[PDB]
Parts: C-alpha cells; structure tokens; sequence
C-alpha cells in the first residue's frame, strides 16, 4: 500500500 | 461516497543522536490502520485498526521492508538537502512527506497526490496532471531535474493508479463494517457565566463518524459564523470523533440562540439550545 | 519555522464518576515535530498512555493524540503536560469535566 520513495 | 488511502511521513534528524526518527502512518479516511515507527523497541509495520488482522504475516513482512527501505531513502535525503541549502551538520531538520489516491463510490481513481516539505515548508508536489512536479525553491528544482531524467513521475503514476487504488479498495471491502459505517453525533450544549452580563454557549457534538460535520449557532434564523469560536472536528480515542463551537450572548436572551448539527448521521440535522 | 503547540483536553463521553471513559490530549498546530507530552492524575505521570492519529495540516503543522482508559472519580484531577522548542517552560491543560 505505500509507495517505494525516491531519492531528492 | 468518495474515499482516501493517505500515508503521512516524516523523517526527523537529531545530530548527536543517532540516526533520524522515520516514522509512517496509514490512514483509510480520517481512521488510522497502519504504522511505521523507526523509535519502536522491534520497528515493524504494524495493524493500527482491527480489520487489518485480515492481511497475513506476508504483507507486514513486506510492508515492513518497504518502510526500511524509505527509512534509509530518508536519511539519505536528510544529509542531501543539508547540501542543497548550504546547512550545518549540528541542526534538526524536518523531511514530511503526504502520499496517497482518493476513489468515488465506484472504485475509479478520482485524485492522486505526493507533496513534500522541508523544515515544515513546501519542497516540491506532484501536480493533478501524475506527469509534472512543481517546485517551490532552486532546492527543489535541483530534485524535479532529477526525478524527471528519471522517470519519477511515471513510476509514481503507475502506484497512483495501481497499487494505491488497488490496495484502497481491498481496505475498504475487508474493513467495510468499520470504514462504511455512520455513527451520528449526540449534542448538547453548556453555559458558563462572563463578566459584564454575557454568557458562553458551548454546543458540543460527540461520537460521530465519519469527521465531516458543521455545526452552527443561530440568531433569528441568521448564522453567526463571525462570531463564534470553535475547534477543529478531532478524534476522541476510539475511532469516533467531536467539535465544539461556541458563541457569547446577553445574559437573560440564551433561548433566541440555537445550535444546529449537520452530519451523514442526522437524517434531519439537530436543533438544539441551552436547557437550565 | 516554529508554531506553538495548541492542547486540547477532553474525554470520550460526558463523565460520569465510576464508568469507564477515555481521556484525550490533543496536540496539535505544532513545529518542529519534537514533542513531549505526558498525561497527568493527580500531578502523577499515567503509565500505559497510548499515542494515535499523528497528521498533518495543509500547513505542515503536527497533530498527535495521547489517550488512555479511565475511570473518573470525584476527587481525581487530570492534565496534560507539554514540553516543546516553542515554549521556554511545560504547558500544562487540566480536564474541565464541565467545559
């Protein structure tokens, strides 16, 4: 159900 | 009606200290059921609503897995961002981050979201479009270049559409009983004495779900929405929520005023005033 | 950016004394996230105090509900402590059965 974030 | 999947993120430095705070929480429309909690003595995903009970040990291992993999993407983004805007090692700073879709009545995709902030102010946002970024400093602007060289976007579509709908609607049918419930408000109102002959009404709305309500004070059939002073609709320990909105009168004319509760529970919203 | 906590104290159901209640502190509108807050009986830290609903607002502001189970009794008095950045000294909000 979340997401996998990305790096900033 | 329409419903929410939304998870609400935050990393948290503390130099000196260890390794950041990472923490996530879950929410199916205003009701908690999952959290993250990087603090936790055994850090694991967690059920926070009792339906949850229904995913086997597969998801929480999983779900687990993803939440230390975002814990160290995080920490990461903490140290990169110190760079970007120039900053010392020696301060707290704050990665917050919102997630999630919002369905209609009929499952389909109404809206999909991802906004972040930094020290608690606007960093960069997925627009409505799911293909562009807005940016709110040069900070930012150097995350956009990189999420679109990429393919961030497109990565966070196909979650938005997918997974985050996919998973909403199985909350929703596994937590029905729960999520697609009503419980209606109860009222009633208080009374305290002011100095210079006025008085304090306080109407309160109790036990009620889902958050969405109004409630109103009126004079002569005229709301007083100036006047009066209320909190924001808040959670009440148990999954059910209350407000209060008050309005200050002339001593002697309390029954002219009457409170006005609407809410999906009130087939016929409720009148009511102070009662000595 | 720094926003001083606003603390609300309230139970579940209007008390009634001897009938199992839940009392809540809701801490909310607040910046930077580090927060302490402590339930009180009696000037007494409560022990098993379980914290819930963490959000945020529009404004990146942070909401956090503490609450645990109760039996109010006459006698008994109850308060929310809050330590924050924001506030050189704890705040405290005491439970106003009559509010």
């Amino acid at each position: 159900a979340l997401y996998n974030f990305a790096t900033m | 009606g329409p419903h929410s999947l939304r998870y609400f993120v935050t990393a948290v430095s503390r130099p000196g200290l260890g390794e950041p705070r990472y923490m996530e929480v879950g929410y199916v429309d205003d009701t908690e059921f999952v959290r993250f909690d990087s603090d936790a003595e055994n850090p694991r995903y967690e059920p926070r609503a009792r339906w949850m009970e229904q995913e086997g040990p597969e998801y929480w291992e999983r779900e687990t897995q993803k939440a230390k993999g975002n814990e160290q993407s995080f920490r990461v983004d903490l140290r990169t961002l110190l760079g970007y805007y120039n900053q010392s090692k020696g301060g707290s700073h704050t990665i917050q981050v919102i997630s999630g879709c919002e369905v209609g009545s009929d499952g389909r995709l109404l809206r999909g979201y991802q906004q972040y902030a930094y020290d608690g102010c606007d960093y960069i946002a997925l627009n409505e479009d799911l293909k562009t970024w807005t940016a709110a400093d040069m900070a930012a602007l150097i995350t956009k270049h990189k999420w679109e060289q990429a393919g961030e976007a497109e990565r966070l579509r196909a979650y938005l559409e997918g997974t985050c709908v996919e998973w909403l609607r199985r909350y929703l049918k596994n937590g029905n009983a729960t999520l697609l419930r009503t419980d209606s408000p109860k009222a009633h109102v208080t009374h305290h004495s002011r100095p210079e002959d006025k008085v304090t009404l306080r109407c309160w709305a109790l036990g009620f779900y889902p958050a969405d309500i109004t409630l109103t004070w009126q004079l002569n059939g005229e709301e007083l929405i100036q006047d009066m002073e209320l909190v924001e609709t808040r959670p009440a320990g148990d999954g059910t929520f209350q407000k209060w909105a008050s309005v200050v009168v002339p001593l002697g004319k309390e029954q002219y005023y009457t409170c006005h509760v609407y809410h999906q529970g009130l087939p016929e919203p409720l009148t009511l005033r102070w009662e000595p | 950016i720094q926003k001083t906590p606003q603390i609300q104290v309230y139970s579940r159901h209007p008390p009634e004394n001897g009938k199992p209640n839940i009392l809540n502190c809701y801490v909310t509108q607040f910046h930077p996230p580090h927060i302490e807050i402590q339930m009180l009986k009696n000037g007494k830290k409560i022990p098993k105090v379980e914290m819930s609903d963490m959000s945020f607002s529009k404004d990146w502001s942070f909401y956090i509900l503490a609450h645990t189970e109760f039996t109010p009794t006459e006698t008994d008095t109850y308060a929310c402590r809050v330590k924050h950045d924001s506030m050189a000294e704890p705040k405290t909000v005491y439970w106003d059965r009559d509010m």
